[PDB]
């Protein structure tokens, strides 16, 4: 039984996804949260589809790879799309249920949600330039995010703060309140059970 | 023909001096605990530009300590703190004897760990032997800090990608999923406080 | 320098004042921040607990 | 794309996935430990109110 909290999630990417024109989307409007998670996170040729998109856009080169296998060979189809998933670290290379969509929903959420963040990854400033060239090299492009990281780290590791992030420590109670804080073992195992829904 | 100084090391150098900070190196702290005061120790990113024997012993300790700090404690007991001739000539032979292994163990992707590299610490081929090591030791922490279901995630990192592109959308997700675990933590301190 | 109203009852975190860092840096963009957002919710076990004692 | 920038592109991945597993390991065990407290102060708010109730 698929959580409130499931739909909700699937709702969120299948807007995300609407957001990003997808083409396996065209002429599928789906107003029920269900079908919205049946479509995302149930085992369909065209949630592989949705999938092989998602990678695709990725990682364009992937697509004259995986359009020339035959509709026979949908297991070859898998193993390649969970190959390029695990070089972008988001699941191990043998996780051919996940991609499959057996896996349990909120891997399947959390797993789709990586894939559109990095699509939608804010291409900062420079961007206004609308139609031109295609043709831009690959190389700028990297040339560009290395710069901008190298920016970032920098930033992150000259700040005084940095290391308290890392080690995050918070104790906003007064001393009156130490000794309730403190207290056995037995008050601990009282109050997390009282916290059980049959209440 | 005569033989062009290769930019290749100069990014190597800062990265290492990122990786030790990240690992949680502090410059007063570490310097005390090998009997050296800020003074006399020049750490950065430039502190091996010149051979620095100082700065080798603090930051290899540092390192092996990161590594396994229960083999640290043990293969230097007798030569920690260097103080005497005999001592560092004991620290310098368990150094290269330790990196040796681990150079074996990780094989091809590993420099090739000399002797000679640690009587005058220093250097561009030092620079690159520490960088190696610092990713080395990085890596381990991610490998027993993954939850068992991101263990995947130090293979991933040992596979070399030799596609830019693929470089370049693996590296937007890290950053991206940095910056959500920055924000859960201010949400989750302020709100804490708030209730409490 | 947005001093910090020593009478807010929530001291900023670390993590704010490196966030806050990193956007007056211009390196970070708050539409980067924000489409980076979690609504993950926090303490859901207290919450419970709160709403059974007023109806008692 | 000469080797050298593709080794570097994955040295800053390395650096910032370490951080953020480093991270939130460590934020854990800060939301365990303070969802504790929440519902061991909020226990004894619930007694001192039973008993309250229970004079008038």
């Amino acid at each position: 039984m698929t959580g409130g909290k499931e739909l909700g999630a699937a709702v969120e990417l299948y807007e995300r996804l609407q957001m990003l024109s997808c083409p396996c989307l065209e002429g599928v409007y789906l107003t029920d949260p269900q079908s919205i998670y049946e479509l995302l996170c149930t085992p369909s040729s065209h949630r592989l589809d949705i999938l092989q998109w998602l990678c695709s856009r990725i990682y364009p080169p992937v697509q004259e790879q995986l359009s020339s296998l035959k509709e026979s060979q949908t297991d070859t189809k898998v193993k390649e799309i969970a190959k390029l998933c695990f070089d972008l670290m988001l699941c191990h290379f043998d996780d051919l249920d996940l991609i499959r969509g057996h896996a349990s929903p909120f891997k399947q959420i959390s797993f789709i949600g990586q894939l559109l963040d990095v699509i939608q990854y804010p291409d900062t400033i420079s961007s206004n330039v609308i139609l031109e060239s295609l043709s831009h090299s690959t190389e700028k492009n990297v040339v560009t995010c290395i710069r901008e990281n190298e920016e970032l780290l920098k930033e992150l590791f000259s700040s005084p703060h940095f290391q308290a992030t890392l080690s995050p420590e918070c104790n906003p109670w007064p001393a009156d309140f130490k000794p309730l804080l403190n207290a056995e073992e037995s008050l601990q195992k009282r109050a997390t059970q009282s916290s059980k829904g049959k209440d | 023909m005569q033989s062009g100084s290769r930019p290749h090391l100069a990014w190597q150098r800062e990265h290492m001096w990122l990786a030790l900070q990240g690992l949680g190196f502090e410059s007063g702290a570490e310097a005390a605990n090998a009997g050296k005061t800020l003074v006399h120790v020049t750490f950065g990113v430039n502190m091996f530009d010149k051979p620095n024997k100082d700065a080798f012993y603090v930051v290899f300790h540092f390192l092996f300590g990161k590594l396994d700090n229960v083999r640290c404690k043990e293969v230097f007991r007798y030569c920690w703190p260097p103080l005497d001739k005999k001592r560092d000539a004991e620290f310098r032979k368990a150094c290269c004897e330790w990196l040796k292994k681990i150079s074996d163990e990780v094989g091809a992707g590993f420099p090739q760990v000399v002797a000679s590299i640690f009587l005058s610490p220093g250097g561009p081929k030092f620079v690159h032997l520490l960088y190696h090591f610092a990713r080395y030791v990085m890596l381990q922490h991610i490998k027993r800090d993954a939850d068992a279901g991101n263990v995947f995630i130090s293979e991933a990192l040992q596979s070399k990608i030799q596609d830019p592109q693929k470089a370049l959308a693996r590296n937007k997700l890290a950053r991206q999923k940095y910056l959500k675990v920055l924000q859960k933590e201010n949400l989750v301190i302020e709100e804490y406080q708030r209730k409490a | 320098m947005m001093a910090a109203n020593p009478w807010s009852p929530v001291q900023p975190s670390a993590a704010s004042l490196l966030l806050e860092k990193c956007l007056a840096a211009g390196v970070l963009s708050q539409n980067a921040l924000d489409q980076a957002q979690l609504e993950a919710p926090c303490f859901s076990h207290a919450e419970e607990l709160q709403r059974i004692t007023e109806i008692k | 794309v000469p080797e050298d920038m593709v080794e570097m592109i994955e040295s800053q991945t390395l650096l910032l996935t370490y951080l953020t597993i480093k991270m939130q390991k460590n934020l854990f065990r800060l939301e365990e430990k303070a969802e504790r407290n929440l519902l061991l102060v909020n226990d004894q708010k619930d007694q001192l109110q039973e008993t309250i109730h229970m004079m008038k």
